[PDB]
RNA sequence: UAUGGUACGCAAGUCUGAAACUUAAAGGAAUUGACGGAACAGCACACCAGAAGUGGAACCUGCGGCUUAAUUUGACUCAACAC
């Protein structure tokens, strides 16, 4: 199944994982067909607010940080 | 030293209690004494619960995926060792109503 | 693959007695007749659990009232079915089962004009008045001796509810909220009392159906 | 071609209701499939089938290869939607089902089945024959 | 514990109950450390994203062994061993 959705940075939250290497982000759809849509998402590398981000499923939400 | 003034059973006014079995070991523990917390948990993980919604014969299902219910009773050696509880200072020691 | 296991096997469709839904719900596997095993006569006793998927306009909210059924008949590649049992799904228990209030437990034996024996389990919850939420501080016990009145008044209404109704009756009166409603209203003056449920009823003596009753008892519009 | 021992009419409106009991051990996983009646059963597997290993057999890959196995074979007898009923195994023992629960109950729906309704029936004692344990229950 | 019990007990034992002898401590709560195969929280290239690699080879140079008339000697986890 390859069907793909662009995906833009508008926070930076958390920052996660056992050696801490991942960020939590909050995120606005770009597809066209889900749009303005928002989103907490997992991102492994280095990020700023306002990138752009090639999702696979607007489906999976990620567990958000406490 | 009297550690505990309760000397950790909830027990006054009668001098025995029923004894449970604890759920982790099995061991004898006394109902006053047992750290029991009722869990009511879902039987399926989120994404799991996608999925399965997804396939759900009956549309007439809100929220139709049934919880489970556990009333869980440890003895304390397990409720220490598996975290349920965790030591505390002496004047938080008896703090009564502290979650969230 | 070598012969599959199901080659003997004949199926059958359920049908459901008076209260319920004349179309078939499930279906039920069978092996074909031997010349000593005759094929109709292996389902004389075999039991159907369900909730009610069973009546098709009301269905769907109660997923929480299970019905056991007994074949009663075999007619033309079709079981009828007959009263057997009803109860409740873990869900809808101990979703009614608070700390602090008292929970009221009534057991009764029943006989229909039917023919029939049974045993009716019912249970109910004391319910909190004085407005807040429920909790340690806002204990809601009643009485051990309100409890007993209240068992009293239960079983009694039941037995007397119970004797002048078919089994047809007191089975759609039972599955429903009439009772519950009754029930309430008897209550009340001991205590008030928070969803009377009928906890479970099982069948203890049960007479063989005449053709007529077992006609009468499918009767469907 | 196709010879389906299973039920002669059918359509594509229509559900075949198969009921699944799955029971969930520490120590290994069942599925399986039978009628509403419970009498006959269709299809049976356990995770100790699908591994070598004594200690996999609870495992959620065991559950996985188990589910596929019975999904593939109702497919056969043209059975679209599995009841389910879930167990550990309660009585005196745990009440808690196992790793393999889960898994099992997803990879069944993940295997394109329907899922009817879903209930615990664990085993519950209103009260309890004594425990295996020891008094002082398992030390260590 | 010994012993005596017209004190008990079928028994296990219960009740009653010594002294000789020996000894400067044993003991109670609490403080501070140290420690923990307890709970929590920091920090460091500790790990994480990576890189260059040693460990494998020949050779060089230290240790240890082993031979030796002698194989001078100090130094063994970081915190000995191209010191
Ligand atoms: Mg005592
Ligand atoms: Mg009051
Ligand atoms: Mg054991
Ligand atoms: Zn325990």
């Amino acid at each position: 199944t390859e069907e793909t959705t662009k995906a833009r940075i508008m926070d930076v939250l958390g920052k996660t994982g056992s050696r801490g290497g991942i960020t939590q982000v909050r995120v606005v759809l770009i597809s066209g067909k889900e749009e303005g849509r928002q989103l907490i998402r997992n991102v492994k590398g280095a990020c700023r607010v306002g990138d752009v981000l090639e999702l696979m499923e607007c489906e999976r939400e990620a567990r958000r940080l406490r | 030293p009297v550690k505990r003034r309760n000397a950790g059973r909830s027990q006054k006014n009668r001098g025995h209690t029923r004894t449970v079995p604890c759920t982790n070991c099995g061991r004898q523990v006394a109902k006053d004494k047992a750290v029991k917390r009722y869990t009511v948990r879902d039987m399926v993980d989120p994404s799991s619960k996608r999925d399965i919604q997804q396939k759900l014969a009956f549309e007439n299902e809100k929220q139709g995926i049934p919880k489970l219910y556990v009333k869980l009773q440890y003895c304390i050696s397990c409720a220490i060792h598996s975290r349920v509880v965790r030591v505390r200072c002496a004047e938080d020691r008896r703090i009564r109503r502290p979650p969230i | 693959r070598t012969i599959d296991p199901l080659s003997r096997k004949e199926w059958y469709d359920f049908r459901a007695p008076i209260p319920f839904s004349s179309k078939s719900f499930g279906k039920t596997l069978v092996t074909k007749s031997s010349g000593n095993r005759i094929a109709s006569e292996e389902i004389k006793g075999r039991v159907v659990e369900s909730t009610l998927a069973d009546l098709k306009d009301n269905s769907n909210d109660k997923a929480w009232r299970k019905v056991k059924l007994v074949i009663d008949e075999v007619d033309g590649r079709n079981a009828k079915t007959s009263f057997y049992g009803l109860d409740i799904t873990r869900d809808r228990l101990c979703s009614m089962i608070r700390k602090w209030q008292t929970l009221i437990e009534a057991r009764v034996d029943c006989k229909t004009n039917d023919g029939y024996i049974i045993r009716v389990f019912t249970l109910a919850f004391t319910k909190k008045t004085s407005a807040g939420k429920q909790s340690s501080t806002s204990t809601c016990y009643a009485k051990s001796s309100q409890v007993r009145a209240i068992r009293r008044k239960i079983n009694t209404f039941i037995t007397n509810e119970a004797a002048k109704l078919g089994i047809a009756e007191f089975s759609k009166n039972l599955i429903g909220e009439d009772y519950t409603k009754k029930i309430e209203k008897e209550t009340k003056n001991i205590f008030p009392l928070q969803n009377i449920t009928i906890r479970k009823v099982k069948v203890l003596k049960r007479p063989k159906l005449d053709a007529t009753k077992i006609a009468e008892l499918y009767s469907h519009e | 071609e196709v010879i389906s021992y299973g039920p002669p009419n059918v359509g594509a409106n229509e559900n075949v209701f198969g009921v699944c009991h799955i029971m969930a051990t520490w120590n290994d996983t069942f599925i399986h499939v039978t009628d509403l009646s419970g009498r006959e059963t269709l299809v049976r597997v356990t995770g100790g089938m699908k591994v070598k290993a004594d200690r996999e057999e609870s495992s959620p890959y065991a559950a996985m290869q188990a589910a596929i196995d019975v999904v593939n074979r109702c497919k056969e007898l043209k059975i679209n939607a599995l009841h389910i009923k879930l167990r550990a195994k309660g009585g005196v023992e745990t009440k808690q089902p196992g790793p393999g629960a889960q898994s099992a109950l997803r990879a069944l729906a993940r295997s394109g089945m329907k899922i009817g309704r879903i209930e615990d029936v664990t085993p519950i004692p209103t009260d309890s024959t004594r425990r295996e344990g020891g008094r002082r229950g398992r030390r260590l």
